[PDB]
């Protein structure tokens, strides 16, 4: 309950550290949605 | 580096987001939250120049489709800058309303909007119109008893200053059920402007607002039933060395009429 959340907002800044250190990806074209390309190419045609 | 497709792609539209005021926001801007580098595509819309319009809608749209963690950098990346900018730059030192309710919106995610928004405010020189702007924000919007005991106890933590203290009150003015810890780092936090006869800080002299009184009331008419008999007598302790003309026999009366826990 309180026990859980107080823990997070007293250490928000390292639990930022960690989530970036963790689940950082450079970007990658071929590692998003794979109609990506198709949609940026409709759009610089208007 | 990234692709100059999306580069070019994402720069137009960033021109797009200078303007629009209504309609349907651009699609590639839309399907922004559905990737998993939302931030690197982001930066490239150029999110200070956005309309305030665009501000709105992308709080909208990025707060209810991203995670809480990833929500929180959003507000706090994008909102709370253009939170500050805005207020600093204007002519009378206000927030243009789409500004204003994106923060009410933000409020939503409680955890995301505290990380992201007010604990980095309140700790990077916030001032005493950003605190009264956006806890005037605070004081409207609902917010879980529990996420607003938690962000209580945070505040209560923080060194003294006078915008903190503005939110401290208004978070004392909810008048929420209080985890007893939360009361008891109410006690704490009040107790510790005392003076103690061997040592004290900066905190026993120091000048204290009017509003670090008006919270020390709020606390005790609502709570004076949650603190305990020891409490109560450090705080009628606290009021009779730094009380205050008007306030202060206000708060000592409130506190008296509290029966003990």
């Amino acid at each position: 309950q309180y026990d859980q959340i107080i823990n997070g907002y007293e250490n928000y800044e390292e639990e930022l550290e960690e989530d970036e250190e963790q689940n950082y990806q450079p970007f990658d074209m071929s590692a998003e949605r794979s109609d990506f390309e198709s949609m940026l190419d409709d759009f610089l045609d208007n | 580096a990234l692709p100059e497709k999306v580069i070019k792609a994402y720069t137009t539209v960033g021109s797009i987001l200078k303007t629009w005021t209504h309609g349907k926001l651009p699609k590639l801007f839309k399907v922004i939250p559905s990737l998993r580098n939302w931030q690197d595509v982001i930066y490239v819309t150029n999110p200070e120049e956005w309309s305030p319009h665009v501000v709105y809608e992308a709080t909208k749209l990025f707060v209810s489709n991203l995670t809480a963690k990833e929500s929180q950098k959003f507000i706090n990346l994008i909102l709370l800058e253009r939170f500050r900018d805005n207020i600093e730059t204007s002519e009378d030192h206000s927030l243009n309303y789409h500004i204003y309710r994106a923060v009410k919106k933000s409020l939503y995610k409680p955890s995301a909007f505290f990380k992201g928004f007010l604990f980095p405010l309140v700790e990077t020189g916030c001032n005493v119109r950003e605190a009264t702007i956006a806890g005037s924000v605070l004081a409207k919007v609902s917010v879980p008893a529990l996420h607003s005991s938690a962000a209580l106890s945070y505040l209560l933590r923080l060194p003294f200053s006078p915008p903190t203290t503005v939110f401290i009150k208004i978070l004392l003015d909810k008048k929420y059920a209080l985890p007893y810890q939360t009361v008891d780092d109410c006690v704490y936090y009040f107790m510790r402007f005392r003076i103690l006869d061997g040592s004290n800080g900066e905190d026993a002299t120091r000048v204290l607002p009017v509003i670090w009184h008006k919270a020390f009331l709020t606390f005790a008419q609502r709570y004076k039933n949650d603190i305990t008999q020891d409490q109560r007598d450090f705080l009628l302790e606290t009021v009779r060395q730094r009380g205050h003309k008007d306030i202060g026999p206000e708060i000592r009366r409130e506190l008296l009429a509290g029966a003990s826990r």
